[PDB]
C-alpha cells in the first residue's frame, strides 16, 4: 500500500489503553534498517 | 554481505539496547494469547547488524524523506518481530512484504513496546507458538527482534480504540 498523501509513514496511537505505546508504519523497505539482532528468552513472572 | 557483529555485556552499547528491551515490556490485553506470559525478558545476545548496502540504502532514502519534512527524518528506533528476521537481515526491509491485514494499512509494522513486536516472532497473533513446542509462551525456545532505525518522516496521525 501507499503512505497517506504527503505523509511517509503511519502513527497508530492507542486512545483506550493509555499504557500502550505507539505503533509505526512504513511503506518503503528503504525507511527502516535492522540494527540490533536481539536474542531473547521471555522470563516466566517469579 | 550482512556481518553479525556480537556486542559485550559488558558493553554500554549492549546494556543500553537491553534497557529498551526490558523498559518497554508492557501487559497485553490478550492476557499472554500471543507473545506469551513474562514481565521481562532473558537477554541471550545482541549482535549488531552490519550491511553496507542496505545502510546506504537506508540513508539515501532518510535524505529524501528529511528533505520533504522541514529537514527532519523523524528517525526513531523500534521493534520488529518476524518470523522473517532472519531474511530481513541479509536481504533488508520489503514492502512487497507488508503486513497486507494491520490495521493501519497494508506496510511494514513497527512499535515501541518490544513485547508488542514479541506477539509476532511466531507468526501472526503468536502463530502456534515455537516450532519445538507449539507453546506461544514458551520460556524455553530462543526468539529473536530486531531493534531498527526507523525513518518516520511526516507521519500520519491515527488514533485507534486499541
Ligand atoms: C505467506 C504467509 C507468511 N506469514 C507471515 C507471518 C507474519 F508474522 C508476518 C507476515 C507473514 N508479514 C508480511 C508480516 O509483516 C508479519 C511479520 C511481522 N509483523 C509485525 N507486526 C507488528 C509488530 C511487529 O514487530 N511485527 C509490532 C507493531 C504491531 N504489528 C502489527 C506483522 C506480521 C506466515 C504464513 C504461515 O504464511
Ligand atoms: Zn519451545
Amino acid at each position: 500500500a501507499h503512505s497517506p498523501p504527503g505523509h511517509h509513514s503511519v502513527t497508530g496511537r492507542p486512545s483506550v489503553n493509555g499504557l500502550a505505546l505507539a505503533e509505526y508504519v512504513i511503506y518503503r523497505g528503504e525507511q527502516a534498517y535492522p540494527e540490533y539482532l536481539i536474542t531473547y528468552q521471555i522470563m516466566r513472572p517469579e | 554481505g550482512t556481518i553479525l557483529i556480537d556486542l559485550s555485556p559488558d558493553d554500554k552499547e549492549f546494556q543500553s539496547v537491553e534497557e529498551e528491551m526490558q523498559s518497554t515490556v508492557r501487559e497485553h490485553r490478550d492476557g499472554g494469547h500471543a507473545g506469551g506470559i513474562f514481565n521481562r525478558y532473558n537477554i541471550l545476545k545482541i549482535q549488531k547488524v552490519c550491511n553496507k548496502k542496505l545502510w546506504e540504502r537506508y540513508t539515501h532514502r532518510r535524505k529524501e524523506v528529511s528533505e520533504e519534512n522541514h529537514n527532519h527524518a523523524n528517525e526513531r528506533m523500534l521493534f520488529h518481530g518476524s518470523p522473517f528476521v532472519n531474511a530481513i537481515i541479509h536481504k533488508g526491509f520489503d514492502e512487497r512484504h507488508a503486513y497486507i491485514g494491520g490495521m493501519f494499512g497494508a506496510g511494514i509494522y513497527f512499535a515501541e513496546n518490544s513485547s508488542k513486536s514479541n506477539q509476532y516472532v511466531y507468526g501472526i497473533g503468536g502463530g502456534t507458538g515455537c516450532p519445538v513446542h507449539k507453546d506461544r509462551s514458551c520460556y524455553i525456545c530462543h526468539r529473536q527482534l530486531l531493534f531498527c532505525r526507523v525513518t518516520l518522516g511526516k507521519s500520519f496521525l491515527q488514533f485507534s480504540a486499541m
